[PDB]
RNA sequence: GGUCCGGACACCAUGACUGACAGAUUGAAAGCUCUUUCUCGAUUUGGUGGUUGGUGGUGCAUGGCCGUUCUUAGUUGGUG
């Protein structure tokens, strides 16, 4: 299923829609479809924080504990001509205004993360 | 990391705004204003609310 | 009613080749043509100093470019013109019609 | 160069399309003739970048820079702007 | 700001407002018929034009 | 008739702030300007102006 | 659009001067000579009269389809309202400018001066010229800057048929040391069918009918 | 006097980094800077290489062009 959630947001950044300062105001304005957290975000404060908006505005998340896989989850690390991530950074949020490739994966994400719910 | 610091988080589990949400008929909410000693300036606009 | 072909040219001999060619057509289909209008000549001067700098003495260069027109007063209502006027070409003229 | 990410993409987009493009070398021009929304400092910075990466041929005359494109720039263009590999430039077709 | 004082100042008549289309120069411009070349870009470009020195 | 011009009618204001936030006993402070071509009005009278 | 004849011959005469800068600037490797431009009312037809029309269109028509392209997006032209032919120039010894190229292709290679001159000079002279002359002034030796001319057959200088018989070509080439500036003039035959040279001879030759 | 980087590309990094209300400031409605904290978010920012620009020097390093020697009748091979 991670290979599904990085084709949909591969066309999400694509066509720039995909987005914490953007996320925030993404999630305000509900054209969010979701939002992938990190559990190692050592801020407590943060972490609650940001699932109050999410819940609060119907838009149910996905989690994956550490953040680095998240950061490559972009396309934003430069390549060795193999897709070698290299020099990721983290990224503690994001949202998805805007659905991306591998619809059949899209369409089975949207129906697992809103039934689990 | 300020954007933490402009959302209260009431303990029964939603959430207050902390901040003046600005109006301007383009950007709405999300965007917060300024918490000046006097005004409030939209960072977005120019909107300044005194 | 009147056709008037207008030929413009730099040169004279393709000009004149041109008219000759569409006197010619006219003449071949029986028209009513005009034998051709020799507008005066426009003759566009340049005078400037030769040398890049201010020095030396005050030599000029008059360089000059003539423009020569020609006018066809033609009473043709048939299809006929465009065969003329298509079969007869020649760089250097630019020609037009106008429905006078 | 500062630029937007948006008028990136619109010069990306014409270039593709294109596979040539012309600009006047007048950096304060407010509106580049061919490409709208972007300004010509804009794509004159743009193409001058790719032209040092090569994916771009570059000449100048008459206060005119004239730029096409190469296989590196198709390349490297249909892999930015992610389109399908059988959409090609008209200057290919 | 920088947005209106960059090129605040006009620039529509004077030698400031044209140059050569060749060199970008703003002396000695022909302005004739609209050829605006520098009389240094019309010596060379007269014969690609149709200019002729005739006499 | 053509109009002065915004830094002219800024100029203006200025001067007359500074002559008015002063006293009849002290003269007013010294306002700065480039605008060498600024017509000297009534409302200029009475000021110092580098 | 309405626009005065003056105007008009002074725009067409503009753009044949720009287009023959940019092509002599682009193709120079491709052996550029020369271009005509017949800018008909519907279409700008250009023909580019050159040594290599293979290299000049390139694989499949895509070098040549990009120039008429460039040129259109330039002059503001309508897409297909402007197009390019090319033209594959007959005697590529009489004709300056592609010579002038050749000799700046050898001085950039490394070839002596003299061969190199030496070199283009018979080869004109065999391609059927009167006369030749080729110039090479600059830093060819030592600091000091020198001239260098090499003159064979016969060549006329002054009057009228210069503007006929005569065909020249200027070009420059950017060394180590500086710049180098070649000259070409090359004294075309008379040839009456007019394709290697003027149709006219000379005014002052006088040919007799033999009984 | 003041402002902008319009310092490509490559490599090495450390919400990277843009912008603007109002007060102060300035010749200045220049967010230039200092008070103030809002806002776009990988384009930037710092360094190392490399470029780029220059009506900066050198016309006694040069190209091209022009002037002059020189508006006079003067000049050059080939074979002897």
């Amino acid at each position: 299923k991670e290979g599904a959630l990085r084709a949909v947001l591969r066309a999400a950044h694509h066509a720039d829609g995909l987005a914490l300062h953007e996320t925030c105001k993404a999630l305000d304005k509900r054209e969010a479809h979701f939002c992938v957290l990190a559990e190692n975000c050592d801020e407590p404060q943060y972490v609650k924080l940001v699932e109050t908006l999410c819940a609060e505005h119907q838009i149910p998340l996905i989690k994956v504990a550490d953040k680095k896989i998240i950061g490559e989850y972009c396309g934003l690390c430069k390549y060795d001509k193999e897709g070698k991530a290299r020099k990721v950074v983290g990224c503690s949020s994001a949202v998805v205004t805007n659905w991306g490739n591998e619809e059949q994966g899209r369409a089975i994400l949207t129906d697992y993360f809103a039934s689990k719910n | 990391l300020a954007v933490l610091k402009y959302y209260k988080i009431d303990e029964n589990g939603k959430i207050t705004r902390l901040r003046k949400e600005c109006q301007q008929p383009s950007c709405g909410g999300g965007v917060f204003m300024a918490q000046h000693a006097n005004r409030h300036y939209c960072g977005r606009c120019h909107d300044t609310l005194v | 009613h009147r056709i008037r072909l207008t030929l413009t040219s730099q040169n004279v001999k393709p000009l004149e080749k041109v008219c000759a060619q569409l006197i010619d057509g006219a003449k071949n289909e029986h028209l009513i043509v005009k034998g051709p209008i020799r507008m005066p000549t426009k003759v566009l001067r340049i005078t400037t100093r030769k040398t890049p700098c201010g020095e030396g003495s005050k030599t000029w260069d008059r360089f000059q470019m003539r423009i020569h027109k020609r006018l066809i007063n033609l009473h043709a209502p048939a299809e006929v013109l465009r065969q003329i006027t298509s079969i007869s070409i020649e760089p250097g003229v630019d020609i037009e019609v106008t429905r006078a | 160069m500062f630029i937007p990410k948006s008028h990136t993409k619109l010069i990306y987009e014409y270039l593709f399309n294109e596979g040539v493009t012309v600009a006047k070398k007048d950096f304060n021009a407010k509106t580049h003739p061919n490409i709208e929304g972007v300004s010509n400092l804009e794509v004159i910075k743009t193409l001058k970048s790719l032209a040092s990466r090569e994916l771009v041929k570059e000449q100048f005359a008459w206060r005119h820079y004239y730029w096409y494109l190469t296989d590196a720039g198709i390349l490297y263009l249909r892999e930015y702007l992610a389109l399908p590999a059988e959409i090609v430039p008209a200057t290919i077709k | 700001g920088f947005q209106n004082l960059w090129f605040s100042h006009p620039r529509k008549f004077g030698p400031g407002s044209r140059s050569c289309r060749v060199c970008a120069g703003h002396h000695g411009l022909i302005r004739k018929y609209g050829l605006d070349l520098c009389r240094r870009c019309f010596r060379e470009q007269a014969r690609d034009i149709g200019f002729k020195k005739l006499d | 008739d053509r109009g002065l011009k915004r830094k002219h009618l800024a100029l203006i204001a200025k001067v007359q702030k500074a002559k008015k936030a002063a006293g009849v006993l002290e003269k007013p402070a010294t306002v700065k300007t480039h605008l060498r071509d600024m017509i000297i009005l009534p409302e200029l009278v009475g000021g110092v102006i580098g | 659009q309405n626009v005065t004849k003056k105007k008009k011959a002074v725009i067409g005469g503009i753009f044949k001067a720009e287009l023959n800068n940019f092509l002599m600037k682009e193709l120079a490797e491709d052996g550029y000579s020369g271009v005509e431009v017949r800018s008909t009312p519907a279409r700008a037809e250009v023909i580019i009269m050159a040594t290599r029309t293979q290299n000049v269109l390139g694989e499949r028509g895509r070098r040549i389809k990009e120039l008429t392209s460039v040129v259109q997006k330039r002059f503001g032209f309508e897409e297909g309202s402007v197009e390019l032919y090319a033209e594959k120039v007959s005697n590529r010894g009489l004709c300056a400018v592609a010579q002038c190229e050749s000799l700046r292709y050898k001085l950039v290679g490394g070839l002596a001066v003299r061969r190199a001159c030496y070199g283009v000079l018979r080869f004109i002279m065999e391609s059927g010229a009167q006369g030749v002359e080729v110039i090479v002034s600059g830093k060819l030796r030592g600091q000091r800057a020198k001239a260098m001319k090499f003159v064979d057959g016969l060549m006329i200088h002054s009057g009228h048929p210069v503007n006929d018989y005569i065909q020249q070509a200027v070009r420059h080439v950017q060394l180590r040391q500086g710049v180098i500036g070649i000259k070409v003039k090359i004294m075309l035959p008379y040839d009456p069918r007019g394709q290697n040279g003027p149709r006219n001879a000379l005014p002052d030759h006088v040919q007799i009918v033999e009984p």
